[PDB]
């Protein structure tokens, strides 16, 4: 059932996905936004678009609909063009991860372009290094200097020149196992830092609420004075700590000067001895906290769904396929395994390749979440 | 009670200090706010100061460009505007909440408000053209005519009819700031058609800033 | 902007996403004066909406009402609403439309203003369109509307079409079309250049 299942299951799923993934991913190609901050997303857009454009020939080939010439064209061109785009898409995910790590965890790294990294230079260099410097086999795949191999069948292994593709397809995996492991350090360091920032904010607001309660229960000038001093210290500490968090909380540095304002006023109303009126001023801060957490819980949702969006897609699209490939090559080397297990594992490999190519349809999630200009364009569309 | 002063015509990029003098209380144990209302627009909060503690808040649109300070010796809150833009034209009201923290009430006490016009146009003149009626416009025995006062600066201008003798049916539209930076309005009166040949219609346009008086006769051109 | 006659109960609604207590201040700015902070006036809330109810109108309550949207008090940040204008209800009256050609004095100045006057109409919502040689105009007309009158409470609008003298003389016919809720069909008051 090896010859019939692949047209039945893999081909059907791929044909279902081609009509939707490219249609959903071609929207971001306009990019009437950004200049030197988002361009990594646009590079992923173009790589994904080329992926989906090259997809249809795969179903044309593996389903037996195309002739031997179509199979040869698929082997020589479509497979390589899809692979190079997928393995540059993973690299560009890793580069977005690098930007996210560098711009939130430590202040400066410096580069030839911009403060975080040379976005334009890296974007120009990575695609050039991937297209031909990583897979020279584009014109060097002129069959095995001979066609007419199993007629329409066995129209893939036909390649001359020691078939260096085997060397080129291992490294394509190997660099991924760097990028993936990179995401084990870029992200994870970006979760510890974010969690520390949120814990610092929560502790500051805890002590702020405690001192506000002390003010509401206070009796003379000394208690109000001490509580407002502690609350001002907490407000300043929270203002400083919020700057070390995610960039999706910029207004947090812009509203605290109001909070730390009214405490100061209340402070002047406690120092001067007017404790009985000072309390009233601190009562206004009770409306500050209610007006703050109502946004805080609204933005910690936004950050967590953003900072964990990419690590979601990368861990659902590309990682499962690279896990599944290891037994495939291992049992290619170890022929002692059963051939039925070989067939089932081939089915698993092609299904995981479909899952990885589903990053084309899953990338609109990243476009909608991580890009505020994309949100504005979608709203105004 | 609060009284504002210092508003007037300033060129774009200039600086102006509006002084809000407070009467009946001392500004030290208070908070003074400025709310600007653009001509024909809603209220917009500009700046706030609490002289007791010295805390100062600004709107996000005016942060840095403006600077509010207070002086309890003269009992006055001074808003100094620097790098004034064309959109800064508005009536500035000096508001003050009941308590310095206001408890919950809001800006209880308001000043009289003073106008700030940021336009580079020089004091120009009223050019009163006549808008004559016609027989085709007659319906119900009434036909309308009027005067157009165009390309004058600054506001305001007073338009009367027959030196105030004709007051019924007179509509004087609000002046609109054209794309040229100069103001223009129209004063139109609807009068009986049979009264055209017996009543003489003249529009009197008085522009005090330019000190110009123009008396223009309006008659259907025969 | 809304309309309600004397003695009618009115409800002005302000939109804000805050869910804190209803500490929303309502300002009644009568035209041409400083706003006034606000027993007929009563506060209410309905979800995200803050409502000011006037149980029984009075002649001095026809003013513009601004809320101070919630989160308007960590001591300061006073975001007023766009304002609701309460008008008088006076029975729809169709506009009286006239067209005034530019005078020869203005034509000697290098410009031409064609003034379309909509007189004594209600409600305020009227649409004015300029047609030059049956071709629609846009961006070259300024509309000025008077406040509601004191005696009969009717409005008045003036749409002035400002054109260059060369542009004025390039064309022949000039029409102002008026569409109003009180008019069964839009009325086009027009004149031909050079025809007295």
């Amino acid at each position: 059932i090896t010859q019939q299942i692949i047209p039945v299951l893999y081909c059907m799923v791929f044909i279902a996905g081609i009509l939707l993934n490219g249609v959903s991913g071609w929207i971001f190609f306009y990019v009437p936004s950004s200049k030197s901050f988002i361009i990594y997303l646009k590079n992923i857009v173009i790589a994904d678009f080329v992926m989906s454009l090259t997809f249809p020939f795969k179903i044309l080939g593996d389903s037996g609909l195309g002739p031997w010439q179509l199979n040869v064209f698929v082997c020589r061109v479509s497979a390589v063009l899809f692979y190079v785009n997928m393995y540059v898409s993973i690299v560009f995910f890793g580069l977005i991860s690098f930007d996210r790590y560098y711009k939130i965890v430590k202040p400066l790294w410096t580069s030839f372009i911009q403060s975080v990294s040379y976005s334009k230079l890296l974007s120009v260099i990575v695609w050039m290094l991937m297209l031909l410097l990583a897979v020279p086999n584009i014109i060097l795949t002129n069959q095995s200097v001979r066609e007419v191999t199993q007629i329409k069948c066995i129209e893939l292994k036909s390649e001359l020149g020691r078939k260096w593709h085997k060397a080129s397809n291992y490294i394509f995996v190997a660099i991924f196992w760097i990028v993936f492991l990179l995401l084990i350090v870029f992200y994870t360091a970006i979760t510890k830092k974010i969690f520390k920032s949120h814990a610092d904010l929560e502790d500051n607001w805890e002590t702020l609420n405690d001192n506000l309660k002390v003010i509401e229960k206070a009796d003379n000038a000394a208690q109000v004075k001490d509580a407002l001093t502690k609350m001002r210290a907490a407000a300043l500490d929270a203002q400083k700590a919020s700057g070390s968090g995610s960039p999706e909380m910029k207004d947090f540095r812009h509203g605290f000067d109001i909070l730390v304002g009214q405490i100061d006023d209340a402070l002047k109303l406690a120092n001067e001895g007017k404790v009985k009126e000072a309390q009233a001023a601190a009562e206004q801060l009770k409306t500050t906290r209610n007006a703050y957490i109502q946004k805080y819980l609204s933005v910690k949702k936004k950050s967590s769904r953003n900072i964990f969006s990419i690590v979601f897609v990368f861990f659902v699209c590309f990682v499962p396929y690279h896990i599944a490939r290891i037994p495939y090559t291992k049992s290619q080397t170890e022929a002692h395994y059963s051939c039925q297990s070989k067939e089932i594992l081939r089915y698993m490999k092609e299904f995981t390749l479909l899952l990885s190519a589903a990053n084309v349809c899953l990338d609109p999630i990243i476009y909608f979440f991580l890009c505020q200009p994309f949100r504005e364009i979608l709203c105004k569309k | 009670q609060l009284v504002e002063s210092g508003g007037g015509l300033v060129q774009p990029g200039g600086s102006l200090r509006l002084s809000c003098a407070a009467s009946g209380f001392n500004i030290y144990y208070s908070s003074m706010h400025w709310v600007r209302q653009a001509p024909g627009k809603g209220l917009e909060w500009v700046a706030s100061i609490s002289p007791y503690s010295g805390s100062t808040y600004y709107a996000d649109s005016v942060k840095g460009r403006f600077t509010i300070s207070a002086d309890t010796s003269k009992n006055t809150a001074y808003l100094q505007m620097n790098s004034l833009r064309a959109e800064d034209t508005a009536v500035y009201y000096c508001a003050r909440p009941w308590y310095p923290w206001s408890y919950w009430s809001g800006l209880d006490y308001w000043g009289q408000g003073t106008l700030v016009t940021v336009s580079s146009a020089s004091t120009k003149g009223p050019s009163v053209f006549p808008l004559a009626p016609s027989s085709k416009s007659t319906s119900g025995g009434t036909a309308a005519l009027g005067c157009l006062v165009k390309d004058y600066f600054p506001e305001p201008v007073t338009v009367s009819w027959n030196s105030g003798a004709l007051t019924s049916g007179v509509h004087t539209f609000p002046a609109v700031l054209q794309s040229s930076g100069l103001y223009s309005l129209s004063s139109v009166v609807t009068v009986p058609s049979s009264s055209l040949g017996t009543q003489t219609y003249i529009c009197n346009v008085n522009h005090k800033p330019s000190n110009t008086k123009v008396d223009k006769k309006v008659e259907p051109k025969s | 902007s809304l309309s309600a006659s004397v003695g009618d109960r009115v409800t002005i609604t302000c939109r804000a996403s805050q869910s804190v207590s209803s500490a929303v201040a309502w300002y009644q700015q009568k035209p041409g004066k400083a706003p006034k902070l606000l027993s007929r006036f009563s506060g209410s809330r309905s979800g995200t909406d803050f409502t000011l109810t006037i149980s029984s109108l009075q002649p001095e309550d026809f003013a513009t009402y601004y809320c101070q949207q919630p989160w308007s008090w960590g001591s300061a940040l006073i975001t007023f609403g766009q304002g609701t204008k309460v008008e008088i209800k006076r029975t729809v009256a169709a506009p009286s439309v006239f067209i005034f050609p530019p005078s020869d004095s203005q034509l000697k100045s290098g410009t031409a203003s064609v003034v379309c006057l909509l007189n004594n109409f209600y409600p305020r919502e009227a649409k004015v369109q300029w047609k030059v040689d049956n071709a629609l105009q846009s961006g070259n007309s300024q509309e000025s509307v008077t406040e509601q009158d004191s005696k009969d409470s009717t409005y008045s609008l003036s749409s002035t079409l400002t054109l260059s003298k060369a542009d004025y003389e390039k064309h022949k016919v000039y029409a102002c079309e008026v569409t109003h809720q009180g008019l069964s069909s839009p009325v086009t008051k027009s004149f031909n250049r050079g025809e007295c």
